[PDB]
């Protein structure tokens, strides 16, 4: 059979000189192998399942169990060779040699009458140098052919399924994705292989470790396969640095290099980090106790463990007037959380305010225009898994943009139009409204009013906000939302503090012409009584600093009167309404 | 990267397992322009191939991989891609792919 | 008494003895929130069928106004969407053995 031994790869063989990868745990898909083989008719079996489950794995421990003699007899003195099409496709240009030498091997096939075909990737054969898929068809459709094939599901449902002269011909046998034991069963004995090759010494806390890295951190690709990539990206590490031993935190920071950043690390100063938390935010936001304090506890919650993992991990509704501090809270988490502002995905919804824009979500349904590219959310979540998500000004936006949006609430993963999942169980969610706050925000009752305007607080708003929202909201998405934090206006005193982060704001302005400005108390107590409003509370004090400083700062600039390298100082004048700003130059 | 990855060869700051690899940056176009006439691309894919194989010490680095599916086809001319598929699967062939 | 006049119901249901044009049961949920009303229906949907996916939840409040109405009982020819089926229906094709 030269022809057959040139187009063709002998799995017995291989095995019999152990060029395989060792099998275990995996025995019943190849016992349903050769449970549906041994039929009369649908007697060719097509293994589907997600890649890199190991269906090339499960034909290799078909051929391994084979060769052992554990089959009876009827599978014996039966020759498994895969169709190796790269051998057909190599060397074959001639007018008429393709497909021809493809005849002689299957004439060589039915008569033979002892042998046993493999074909891998289906699909190149079947629905798709591309008439050789009009041959393999007919002779399934005659039925004299037992061969084994293996398909994606997708692929299998897409392409496979309309094939209905093979319907009558294929069997389905469906692999799962294994166990986080079946994993650490694989990694053992794929340990021996691995240490000879990468001359490195691995321990079993190295495997069980990765293992639950590769399960918890890792999302595109499957755990049968990235923890073994895993392990050898260590491996390699191991040799290029030079008997070689890989422990724990090794992998640690090779994955931590490897894939984003992570986790970064497993000791307790991060831990010390979260702890100190609340301190930290209020360096960026100034008043928002009640909001930092729940933020900082969902995140802890989450960070222990205690929170679904196939959830997200946070949502939150971002409730409150205008100018509090709901889009700078996001930023000082985006800050915190990842290093960066970067991090954070915002997204306008008033953009979205017509149903039929939700295309441009997750990309155009087959076949018209802009399918080729992927949608403008799904697509950038896929690219950072680790990212804060916002959707500003939720109310704005069409319901059918709610219809879409819960799922990630439910399930944490999101199918495009393209069919790929995108999975959201490593970002935060935050929805900002200004609803369910027109009582908070005016309010003075009608009638006498004693002294006060004090009261329980956040409590009695949060249920206010609550059952308001739930009443303009669907019930059940408020209910599947992990917090609803409403923000209260600012008050008189924490005004006085922010005007300090905003004169620093505009000392950097002042470092780029190699300049500076400093202020006496005076004038900060001025700029906040000038600038205090509790009804808007943020903005009208950054138009009142800007109107008092920078007019007449500028002009001042142009004027001449002040130079890089000098600093201005800013005093008072005046008492009552008369009070005044006063500037001077200096060196 | 790929640039200072043949810095770093040349330099000598590289594992004992490369030391002396030539980078080769493979040259699409200037294999396809002169492939008219009967057993022209395929051949030559194939001769550059084993003489990479032959000299062993070379690594080839390809600027755009999305450029790959398709480069001689015709009639015939199963591509480039199809060439390089066998034994890219099999582990005896290192390229450095950008895109 | 909710949870025993519903294993009544359903053991009337289930006896063999109303007629098939009939479906498998009708029954409406009066009371406060809070209370086990969707718990209920979740449990005898996991005792009948064995599973907590054989629960085909719907809410009204998504159709308001009578445009959708017909989101939930198959497009008819002429729609965007047309090629896309109701959600009612085509879930009891994957499934006729559900609680809806
Ligand atoms: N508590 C705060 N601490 C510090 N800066 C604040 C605070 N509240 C508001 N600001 C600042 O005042 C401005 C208010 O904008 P911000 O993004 O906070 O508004 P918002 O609460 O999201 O309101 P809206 O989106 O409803 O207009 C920003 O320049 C912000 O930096
Ligand atoms: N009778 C009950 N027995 C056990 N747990 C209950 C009961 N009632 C409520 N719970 C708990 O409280 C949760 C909320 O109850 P459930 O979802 O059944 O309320 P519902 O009245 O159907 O909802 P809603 O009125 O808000 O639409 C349940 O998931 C369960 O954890
Ligand atoms: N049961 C198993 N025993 C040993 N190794 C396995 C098993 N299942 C999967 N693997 C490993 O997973 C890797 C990828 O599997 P692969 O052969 O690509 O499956 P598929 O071809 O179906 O994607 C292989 O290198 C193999 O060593
Ligand atoms: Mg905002
Ligand atoms: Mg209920």
């Amino acid at each position: 059979s030269l022809v057959l031994d040139q187009f063709g790869r002998n799995l017995t063989q291989a095995a019999r000189e152990s060029k395989l990868d060792p099998v275990i745990g995996r025995e019943k898909e190849i016992e349903r192998v050769m449970q549906v083989l041994s039929r009369r008719t649908k007697n060719n079996p097509v293994l589907i399942g997600e890649p890199g489950v190991g269906k090339t794995a499960v034909v290799e421990g078909l051929a391994q169990a084979i060769v052992k003699g554990e089959v009876p007899e009827t599978l014996k003195d039966k020759h498994l060779y895969t169709l190796d099409l790269g051998a057909l496709v190599a060397g074959s240009r001639y007018r008429g040699d393709f497909e021809e030498r493809l005849k002689k091997v299957l004439k060589e096939i039915r008569t033979r009458g002892d042998i046993i075909l493999f074909i891998d990737a289906l699909h190149t054969l079947v629905g798709a140098a591309i008439d050789a898929a009009s041959i393999l068809k007919p002779m399934l459709a005659r039925g004299e052919l037992q061969t084994i094939g293996a398909t994606t599901l997708d692929e299998y449902r897409k392409h496979l399924e309309k094939d209905a002269a093979l319907e009558r011909r294929f069997q389905p046998i469906q692999v799962a994705e294994p166990s986080l034991p079946h994993t650490i069963e694989i990694l053992k004995g794929l340990r021996d292989r691995y240490e000879a090759h990468h001359r490195v010494s691995i321990t079993d806390e190295a495997l069980v470790q990765a293992a639950t890295l590769a399960d918890r951190y890792i999302s595109d690709r499957f755990l049968p396969d990235k923890a073994i990539d895993l392990i050898d990206e260590a491996g390699s590490r191991m040799r290029i640095r030079r008997v070689a031993e890989v422990d724990g935190e090794l992998i640690a920071e090779v994955l931590a290099t490897a894939t984003g950043i992570p986790v970064f690390k497993l000791t307790e100063e991060e831990s010390s980090r979260l702890l100190r938390m609340e301190d930290e935010l209020h360096k960026r936001v100034i008043g928002q106790v009640d909001a930092v304090k729940a933020l900082s506890k969902a995140i802890r919650r989450t960070r222990a463990g205690l929170k679904d993992p196939k959830r997200p991990g946070g949502s939150f509704i971002f409730a409150g007037p205008s100018g509090v501090g709901k889009t700078e809270l996001s930023k000082a988490l985006a800050e915190f959380l990842f290093g960066d502002e970067d991090a954070l995905i915002s997204l306008d919804m008033s953009e979205f305010s017509e149903k039929h824009t939700v295309s441009r979500l997750f990309g155009s349904p087959p076949g018209y225009v802009g399918y080729e590219e992927g949608g403008q959310l799904t697509e950038k979540v896929r690219r950072k898994p680790f990212s804060v998500v916002l959707f500003d000004a939720v109310e704005k936006a069409h319901p059918d943009i709610f219809n879409s949006l819960l799922q990630i609430l439910e399930d944490g993963r999101l199918t495009d139009s393209q069919g790929r999942v995108v999975d959201f169980k490593n970002t935060v969610i935050i929805m900002t409204t200004n609803l369910g706050t027109r009582d908070i925000s005016k309010g003075f009752n009608l009638g006498f009013a004693a002294q006060g305007d004090t009261k329980s607080n956040y409590e009695r708003m949060k249920n206010k906000v609550s059952d308001e929202l739930k009443q303009h909201f669907r019930p059940e998405f408020l209910n599947r939302v992990d917090d609803v934090v409403v923000f209260p206006q600012l008050s008189q005193a924490d005004i006085l503090k922010i005007v300090d982060l905003m004169i620093d704001k505009v000392d950097e302005r002042l470092k780029d012409r190699d300049m500076g400005i400093e202020l006496s108390s005076s004038a900060k107590e001025l700029l906040s009584k000038k600038g205090y409003d509790p009804v808007l509370g943020a903005r009208p004090l950054r138009r009142t600093i800007q109107r008092e400083i920078e007019d007449s700062l500028s002009e001042k600039i142009l004027f001449g009167e002040l130079r890089p390298g000098h600093i201005v100082v800013v005093d008072t004048e005046g008492e009552g309404e008369t009070k005044t700003f006063t500037f001077r130059g200096e060196e | 990267v790929v640039e200072g990855l043949a810095q770093a060869i040349v330099k000598g700051e590289v594992p004992e397992t490369l030391k002396d690899k030539h980078l080769y940056t493979l040259d699409l176009g200037a294999l396809v322009a002169g492939s008219r006439y009967r057993g022209d691309f395929e051949e030559r894919l194939k001769k550059v191939l084993k003489e990479i194989r032959t000299r062993g010490d070379i690594i080839l680095f390809i600027d755009a991989l999305h450029t790959l599916v398709g480069a001689g086809a015709a009639e015939g001319a199963i591509d480039a891609a199809s060439i390089l598929k066998p034994m890219l699967a099999r582990g005896e062939l290192q390229t450095i792919g950008a895109t």
